[PDB]
DNA sequence: ATCAATATCCACCTGCAGATTCTACCAAAAGTGTATTTGGAAACTGCTCCATCAAAAGGCATGTTCAGCGGAATTCCGCTGAACATGCCTTTTGATGGAGCAGTTTCCAAATACACTTTTGGTAGAATCTGCAGGTGGATATTGAT
DNA sequence: ATCAATATCCACCTGCAGATTCTACCAAAAGTGTATTTGGAAACTGCTCCATCAAAAGGCATGTTCAGCGGAATTCCGCTGAACATGCCTTTTGATGGAGCAGTTTCCAAATACACTTTTGGTAGAATCTGCAGGTGGATATTGAT
């Protein structure tokens, strides 16, 4: 019986597999044992953040399945988040509804 | 293939205004947009194919395009990267 | 029936309807055509795997969207509502595009 | 050739903080490409940390710099927290 | 008979003069005073070797003197001549510094 | 002390930058800018610093900052 | 005899190779990456200088200084595009003030 | 404390044997050089990877050149780079 | 057109900061000759998916009429930024203990590396499962004319 | 304001594609176990070069004044949004040949990996050397008032 890396850190993600990314990826000569596990965490973490909020806009939109409009209002609506990928594109995300007041008609 | 940017209806043109929530559009816009356009393609289908030249390969993959796009700052996610 | 809706009342509705949704606004076959052309009159023979050409198209909508923003942005700087092609100019300029 | 992805590990996840929300193909994609594109910026600060000292290794060290650098603040926060908490866990273990 | 002259001939002259020299134009001590302030919130009982503030100095400045460039563009958008805050706020918003 | 960066001194950049007039409000909606400018490298040279474990802010720290804000400076060998 | 001769360069192609290697950007360095490298790097540094040396000239100069680098970039297309996110200690700018700007007539 | 200061100065008399460089000029000139030496390498580095290639060849400072170069500008860089390693090869 | 108050320009002059020619030292390169190793081209080819072509049909593009609103141009007031001269406080510039950055060395905790044993993440893949897209009617807004 | 014309918001309804679930082979991981190497923290040291103190320079702050600029108000008409009729061409469904991407075996040019030797770029404490920053003078252009 063996215990995984994973395991002995108390996480979801791939200590294993993002060690072996590190080497390959070729970032340094070599790759301490902290690396795969403290990286593995942060990108575990990560993904459960928006993985929250995103959720919620699926619950917003009386939805069961998440779907990319979901994370697209997960992120744009997050300050960090969005500021995060700022330069990123979400495939059929659409865009955050906003009109500018100027645009609306009447007064008062 | 000789006039296709002409694909690019005004009413696409319209429609892509709207969801950037202009209200108005003068009558000069599209062909204004037309060009911009043709740029943005050119500027990416050109890496891309850049890309799928130094692979020895005939078909632009859409990594290709991700690639392409991530060099110009223009990240995409949803194609595999 | 000699109901007519005022000029905007429409425009508005247009926003927040596709403000609202997704889909891509581009015809597919056209854009693709586009596509083509431009990958050609640049180099032959060449092939695609439509998750290329819809990774072009989904690029592309999103750049051409974000854009008009910005220049709806110049237009109401400048005290108008309708944008024009000076205003796609000073935002390309600003943003780095062609200054 | 077995093309490896991020989508079982995000799929726990997913299951850890709404039980019973599912998450479409094209979502899980973009998830994907969202991980991937963290590994490669946190990586790549680290990569260059390193070199920036004249170090062949890269630590935890070096990846808790990247964090910092690379993260928005209060993300950051909390990124740094699961990582030290994670390592130290991993640590005492054997 | 005392000589005055008009509003914006000095200042053309000003534009002239300084596009044309390179000299920094904040005071190098005022501007180490700032830096070190900043990063006295970030790290305590810091120092900087001379060439790390003047790097920054050097950034600084040509930072700024583009952002007054885009200003000054926005501002004719607007059919002025005079740059205001919303000039930058704008020429900003557009390069993805602000939202 | 962002104070210090004077109406005369703000003037003096607005006009390298082609600037002919300058509404009052602009000295301070200007330093404001300047000041998150600072901050956003400042933090992350400073970052640097102490992953090398030292208590002075050098010309490269900054240089790399600036590389990761986005603006390249040439001088200082970065 | 060095490979920057065999080459035909100025530019130091065993140096090239060298931190090539120290850079991690791959397992292996192929033996003419660091030559071909080696000619870019030369050639654009010459095709600089060349204009920045051009720059003095007209300042009725004969030592070149940042501000005929910044003069040298920034009035060429290509270059000023290459550098277009780079910003140069000392350099200043290109002389230009909007026409509207200037007085009437 | 390395630099290319020394073959910056050397390429500078071949172009202008009368022309001088003040120091921070050659700095900067030094900048210059570093810089595109890590763009080159990086997307360099990149076409090798997305490739599963383990080695970086002229092939791909050539491409990578196409890619971060401006059209002439690119154009004379390859004619360059193609002249070095095939001079370089053609030699005892 | 008319001075004249000033800013700008040109040719000349000079000394000194910063560039340079210098001789020496040497560790770190960079090159040379030898032996080992392996990345990845070439050739044969399994097989995915790209171009293509058919055909039906309605979602949409095109083209027009037409009126009102929004852009553009003109006019004009009064608020405010530019130009100055005024008074002098802060910035600049040269000098001296010492905080550290940087060179050098040490020994061990931690990272390769090669060997087996083992568990898992992927996937073809026939099966099963189920959120919701899309069609729907009807109760509820929102617009705009009067 | 009353009201008619419509768009909109909503919940119920359910075929169907796209998602969850699986038995099963499993190669490629990922882990356990020594053997061997080494990167880099430590403690000790030294000489930069940086923060600090003092003094001569050289802006910056200031209040006055009025010119000229933003923007409010008013207007003319050009042009863009709305609505409508027409019917084209994009979209959807399918079936198909076969281009070319991609998997596997083989073996050789090229690359790594020392070992040994020759060379060079960086640094330094020294000496002569020089391009040009500014400082003067006098001619000429620019601006602004009358």
């Amino acid at each position: 019986k063996a215990k995984t890396r994973s395991s002995r850190a108390g996480l979801q993600f791939p200590v294993g597999r993002v060690h072996r990314l590190l080497r390959k990826g070729n970032y340094a000569e070599r790759v301490g044992a902290g690396a795969p596990v403290y990286l593995a965490a942060v990108l575990e973490y990560l993904t459960a953040e928006i993985l929250e909020l995103a959720g919620n806009a699926a619950r917003d939109n009386k939805k069961t399945r998440i779907i990319p409009r979901h994370l697209q209002l997960a992120v744009r609506n997050d300050e960090e988040l969005n500021k995060l990928l700022g330069r990123v594109t979400i495939a059929q995300g659409g865009v955050l509804p906003n009109i500018q007041s100027v645009l609306l008609p009447k007064k008062t | 293939l000789r006039d296709n940017i002409q694909g690019i209806t005004k009413p696409a043109i319209r429609r892509l205004a709207r969801r950037g929530g202009v209200k108005a559009i003068s009558g000069l816009i599209y062909e204004e947009t037309r060009g911009v356009l043709k740029v943005f393609l050119e500027n990416v289908i050109r890496d891309a194919v850049t890309y799928t030249e130094h692979a020895k390969r005939k078909t632009v993959t859409a990594m290709d395009v991700v690639y392409a796009l991530k060099r110009q700052g223009r990240t995409l996610y949803g194609f595999g990267g | 029936k000699p109901h007519r809706y005022r000029p905007g009342t429409v425009a508005l509705r247009e926003i927040r309807r596709y403000q609202k949704s997704t889909e891509l606004l581009i015809r597919k076959l056209p854009f693709q055509r586009l596509v083509r052309e431009i990958a050609q009159d640049f180099k032959t023979d060449l092939r695609f795997q439509s998750s290329a050409v819809m990774a072009l198209q989904e690029a592309s909508e999103a750049y051409l969207v974000a854009l008009f923003e910005d220049t709806n942005l110049c237009a109401i700087h400048a005290k108008r509502v309708t944008i024009m092609p000076k205003d796609i100019q000073l935002a390309r300029r600003i943003r780095g595009e062609r200054a | 050739s077995r093309k490896e992805s991020y989508a079982i590990y995000v799929y726990k996840v997913l299951k850890q903080v709404h039980p019973d929300t599912g998450i479409s193909s094209k979502a899980m994609s973009i998830m994907n490409s969202f991980v991937n594109d963290v590994f490669e910026r946190i990586a790549g600060e680290a990569s260059r940390l390193a070199h920036y000292n004249k170090r062949s290794t890269i630590t935890s060290r070096e990846i808790q710099t990247a964090v910092r650098l690379l993260l928005p603040g209060e993300l950051a926060k909390h990124a740094v927290s699961e990582g030290t908490k994670a390592v130290t866990k991993y640590t005492s273990a054997k």
